[PDB]
């Protein structure tokens, strides 16, 4: 049978009426249940993370001149990248992302594994007006990313991200040897092609434990590219990883102190122009190095320069707040003001946390749920 | 798929005349028929038009855009060993199968056994990584029905 | 009834408001509904209004509907007794039923079930519950032919008799008048005298909630009546139809329009049910796949109607079809059915539900009136604006944009005035000028464009001189599917031009991007057509007039559908950056040229 030929849905005798204007009350009710349409947790997903040194290859073939992608693959790619690589830093404090370009059966690490965005983002709009020609080459590619993430520590999950172009690649030797190099390497291995299915792409990410996904648009391309920014999920505790780390405090100076000194940063004095003598910024907590942006590993000391607000962001996963138990108005016997927002409680239901038993309303028990993911009588 | 010449070519009295088509979730194959090039000229193999240059050009210029837009493996079928053996001869002679081959690797089956099994594993070998290779035969050999072409291999 | 200020004024008869404004309902003395969007409580009064009415207009913030004899034969069709639909209307009414809708409502719902029409045994019998009926309408002169000969009682069992198969559209159209209308319903569960198919859909085919309404409207009780699904063509209308033919578990008939839609309807088929091609049979003297012993079989009308000679192929085609009956009879895009040719096909052919899918209703000459006995009752009609809303259809942003006559053409079009005019406010070089900017802006941020255009002859130069490809329509089978091919998967080719051709259902390829140019007089059914080849702000569409021309009349009277449908047209006197470059007809002197190759018709 069918489920639609049985009997017709009747939706409107959920509706009813008992004294000739009752209808206000099942439509209060409606009001009430269209709130709480949330699962109180702005993510739901993974509550947790792992350092990941990420690398991604970036095909620089003819095929990249292809027009698919207006204006051509070439464009969009480095675009959705420089996107990517934006939200990847947004979304993980302490990892790592390193740029390798393959050409003319070569790999060029464009570059350096760091934590920096701007830098990538500058290499990304410099490698814009580049010449696509050769083939590429997975091998190199590999070999490159699997010797700089040979020393990396075992805690950190490492993940190489291919954007393979071209549908032929040009390997120096046995590709399957260095596959299984990989294997036992534990290096994950994802790649997103542009043209079609590859076997060679399949059969790498298949061994390696990644993923093989092929790109039908531009948005599917930048979904492709926000699922792959979500970071794996860790196991409970692997060993005793920790990292010794800074937090340079941000300050400024002003002419008014006799401490006014200024200082060229480290980052600037590398550029051809006249590097940036500011008077302040952020020194490093080690060497008193200065640097300008954030997060930077110290250049000097090695030391890792982090900002605490942003390690701190992601603490709320670690201490969820408990659903309030929901009470009837009528069943509660105390006072009749929420402690959150000191209105009046008319609705049909009180919120009581289990901890403080305050009173919370409708409105402030979502707002805790969702944007404080504080108790504020748990707080006193 | 014609059901009315077999029961002629031989003395037969069927009384069936049945076909299936297979049906998946989706499409699993694209058949289509090429006709005239670029150049609006017609690519028939004809004999009188054999060893004509504008169809082997086009052939080459077929051949050529369509190996990088399919991978791991173009398995092409000629009409004979001679005709086959002209067309790569007069691709040779102008600059157009080095393009053919910086794509894909071409393998040329001939009628040795040996040489013909050898040809078969190296293409097979090249399909299995991400190099591609060109496997070009005759449609009345002994390679076109002792091997399958399984997923992945042409 | 007074006219103070010109206004039917109904105060005074429904005072009924007690308490206050809960009721998101208003009703009319004659017959109106107006319902209130911004209510909690709003998707139920729609489930219950659509069942027992039909829709006339749907904006953003008060749905107004309609009460009909017809809607309420088809809510009685439904499980919903009067009892019912009374209470839950003088429920949601917060001003009181007038005494002139509960009068009207019981009349109309009192003679539903009375009389039947059943098909045995390729004879058509008309059945009633109560005799008295049949001897009421045995005075009828026109009913006293369709007996022959004379079908004394038919003394059954319950009094029945026997009718003129060719003249069932005459009582139909009768009893109506005679306040009975007659019901097509088909018990498919147990009927064990039709070699029931074994069709079954692959349960892959999801389908959206909204279309779950509709398939569950026509199955009421267990049982297929006819009736008209209206759906727009960007969504799903084939499904519904491929959904319909499994259910009902019998032999199909597909009627389309034209001779590549029984392709289409195949192509559905053969995704959606997972049926052998054997079965599946297209009768358009083309192939000839064997119709002859086939479950499914498709075909097209003025073939079915012929009035000539007909093939020997197809004259037993049709012999072998006249001879058994056909359960769940689909037509396609029934809104032109009542024509001088294409009611007799329903005659013609011998069905027991008879099932109409169109996107576009709306038609002129006042024909549709007739549909609803010819085939049945308006069943569903999809609410666009809520349909838009969930995302499966594109958000198309109508723009009504006009554009000043040149002094060159304005004194001409006002000289002339024996239909010579036509062509003169078509070639208005402003128009020309603004249709090449939006063609070259929409093609530099790579979109796809769809450029509808009568008057083919306009065409000519409109295409030609941008060198652009181009249908003229009578240009062949082949060159149109391959230039409709390419169309999609090409970069370097993206907008064609389409005269008169795109007014149907086809296959075109997604677009975002439409601009129409002298389309016919008032004809709403094509803008809504030419509208639906865009959804499927994702797309928006263009339509291009002349003012001071009867063109500005012509599109003001055609876009009332769409704005009782919920869209709104913007209108738009400026284009940004009209001189930042270069466009045609940039000089008078080139301008002026236009005028002798425009007057140079003379069709005399
Ligand atoms: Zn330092
Ligand atoms: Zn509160
Ligand atoms: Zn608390």
């Amino acid at each position: 049978t069918k489920r639609w030929e049985g009997g017709y849905e009747r939706t409107w005798e959920i509706l009813k009426e008992d004294e000739s204007g009752s209808l206000k009350a099942t439509i209060e009710d409606i009001l009430f249940k269209a709130k709480r349409k949330r699962v109180f947790e702005h993510h739901g997903q993974v509550r947790l993370g792992m350092m990941r040194h990420l690398y991604v290859v970036v095909d620089g073939s003819r095929t990249m001149e292809d027009q698919d992608l207006k204006p051509n693959r070439l464009t969009c790619t480095l675009k959705l990248l420089e996107y990517f690589v934006e939200e990847y830093f947004d979304q993980n404090p302490i990892s790592q992302i390193g740029i390798i370009v393959t050409k003319s059966k070569r790999a060029e690490k464009l570059t350096e594994l760091s934590g920096n965005p701007r830098k990538h983002i500058t290499s990304l709009k410099k490698a814009v007006d580049m010449t696509c020609h050769g083939e590429p080459s997975l091998y190199n590619s590999l070999s490159i990313a699997m010797q700089t993430l040979k020393h990396m520590p075992g805690h950190t999950s490492r993940e190489v991200l291919i954007i393979f172009s071209s549908l032929t690649t040009c390997d120096p030797s046995n590709i399957y040897d260095l596959i299984k190099t990989l294997k036992a390497a534990k290096i994950r291995v994802s790649v997103i092609g542009l043209s079609a299915e590859v076997r060679v792409c399949t059969v790498l990410a298949r061994e390696t434990g990644g993923t093989y996904h092929v790109i039908l648009d531009e948005s599917h391309y930048k979904e492709l590219l926000t699922h792959h920014v979500s970071p794996p999920p860790a196991s409970s505790s692997s060993e005793c990883s920790l990292i010794r780390m800074g937090f340079p405090q941000h300050t400024i100076a002003s002419l008014s102190d006799q401490d006014a000194k200024p200082s060229f940063s480290m980052a600037h004095l590398d550029g051809n122009t006249e590097p940036g003598l500011t008077l302040g910024g952020y020194f490093c907590p080690q060497c008193r190095a200065k640097y300008c942006e954030l997060p930077v590993e110290c250049k000097i000391c090695g030391l890792t320069l982090v900002s605490a607000p942003h390690l701190a962001r992601s603490y709320h996963h670690l201490f969820p707040l408990d659903a309030f138990q929901e009470i009837p108005l009528e069943e509660y016997n105390g006072e009749r003001f929420c402690y959150g927002c000191q209105g009046e409680l008319k609705d049909q239901h009180v919120y009581v946390c289990a901890v403080c038993q305050n009173v919370f309303c409708v409105d402030c028990d979502v707002f805790v749920h969702d944007s404080l993911h504080c108790c504020p009588g748990c707080i006193h | 798929s014609p059901l009315d010449i077999y029961p002629k070519i031989l003395d037969f009295h069927p009384v069936t005349m049945a076909t299936f088509t297979m049906t998946l979730a989706r499409v699993c194959l694209c058949p289509m028929i090429i006709g005239r090039g670029n150049d609006q000229v017609a690519i028939s193999s004809k004999f009188e038009t054999r060893e004509d240059i504008a169809v082997i050009r086009n052939y080459g210029n077929l051949l050529l855009e369509m190996s990088a837009v399919v991978p791991d493996g173009i398995v092409a079928f000629f009409t004979s060993y001679q005709y086959m053996e002209s067309t790569v001869a007069s691709w040779y002679e102008q600059g157009i199968l080095e393009n053919i081959q910086r794509n894909k690797l071409l393998f040329i089956e001939t009628q040795d056994g040996a040489e013909t099994s050898v040809a078969l594993e190296k293409y097979q070998e090249a399909c299995e990584n991400g190099r591609g290779a060109i496997l070009l035969s005759v449609a009345r050999g002994k390679v076109s029905e002792g091997i399958d072409f399984v997923h992945h291999y042409g | 009834k007074v006219d103070e200020y010109g206004a039917k004024d109904y105060r005074l008869q429904m005072p009924l408001k007690d308490d206050h404004t809960s009721r998101p309902l208003w009703v009319a003395p004659d017959g109106h509904i107006f319902l209130e969007a911004f209510s909690p409580v709003y998707k139920y009064a729609q489930d219950f209004l659509v069942a027992i009415a039909e829709p006339v207009c749907r904006p953003t913030h008060v749905h107004e509907y309609k009460l009909t004899a017809y809607s309420l034969y088809a809510a009685v069709s439904v499980g919903l007794q009067t009892s019912d639909i009374t209470e839950y209307l003088r429920k949601l009414s917060k001003t009181g039923v007038p005494d002139g809708i509960m009068q009207f409502i019981k009349l109309c719902t009192v003679s539903y079930g009375k009389v039947k029409l059943v098909l045995k045994h390729n004879r058509y019998f008309v059945e009633s519950c109560h005799p008295d009926v049949i001897q009421h309408l045995l005075q009828d002169p026109v009913i006293r032919e369709c007996r022959l000969r004379n079908s004394e009682g038919e003394a059954t069992e319950t009094v029945s008799f026997e009718v003129k198969q060719e003249m069932i559209e005459e009582l139909q159209k009768r009893c109506i008048h005679l306040e009975y209308p007659l019901l097509a319903e088909y018990d498919f569960r147990n009927d064990s005298v039709n070699p029931d198919i074994n069709i079954d859909l692959k349960p892959t085919a999801v389908l959206r909630p909204y279309q779950e309404k509709s398939l569950r409207k026509m199955f009421g009780n267990g049982r297929a009546r006819s009736g008209v699904i209206v759906l727009p063509c960007g969504a799903g209308k084939s499904l519904v139809g491929v959904t319909a033919a499994c259910t009902v578990r019998k032999r199909c008939l597909v009627l389309g329009n034209s001779a590549v839609s029984v392709e289409q309807w195949k192509a559905q088929f053969k995704m959606w049910s997972t049926i052998d091609d054997s079965q599946i049979c297209r009768f358009t003297s083309d192939a000839k796949d064997k119709p002859i012993g086939c479950s499914v079989a498709i075909s097209t009308y003025s073939m079915l109607g012929h009035t000539t000679k007909r093939s020997w192929e197809a004259e037993r085609v049709m012999e072998w079809l006249k001879t058994q009956e056909w359960g769940l009879m689909i037509l396609d895009e029934v809104h032109t059915i009542p024509a001088k040719m294409f009611r007799r096909v329903l005659t013609i052919v011998q069905a027991h539900c008879k099932l109409g899918l169109t996107a576009t209703l709306v038609r002129e000459d006042d024909k549709i009136v007739d549909l609803n006995f010819l085939i049945g009752p308006k069943l569903y009609e999809a609410n666009w604006m809520e349909l838009q809303n969930n995302g499966y259809i594109a958000k198309v942003q109508c723009a009504e944009v006009w554009c000043p006559m040149s002094p060159e053409f304005y004194r001409e079009y006002v000289a002339i005035k024996t239909k010579k005019r036509i062509l003169l406010y078509t070639m208005n070089p402003n128009k020309f000028r603004a249709c090449q900017f939006l063609i070259k802006f929409h093609e530099r941020r790579n979109d796809k464009i769809i450029v509808f255009a009568d008057n083919v002859f306009a065409l000519k130069e409109y295409a030609i001189r941008l060198n652009k490809p181009y249908i003229y329509g009578p240009t062949s089978q082949g060159e149109r599917m391959q230039i409709l091919q390419n169309f999609k998967h090409n970069p370097k080719i993206n907008t064609i031009f389409i005269s008169k051709v795109g007014d149907t259902s086809f296959d075109l390829p997604e677009a975002n991007v439409l601009i129409q140019i002298s389309s016919h007089g008032g004809s709403r059914r094509q803008e809504a057509q030419r509208l639906g080849r865009v959804l499927r702000y994702n797309a928006f569409f263009y339509s291009l007039v002349s003012q001071d021309t009867q063109e500005m009349a012509y599109s003001t009277k055609r876009q009332r559908f769409l704005v009782d449908q919920g869209y709104s047209f913007k209108v738009i006197t400026k284009l940004a950056g009209m001189e930042e470059e270069d466009l045609a007809f940039s000089t008078k002197e080139e301008q002026q040229q236009l005028l002798q190759k425009v007057l140079a018709a003379t069709d005399l």
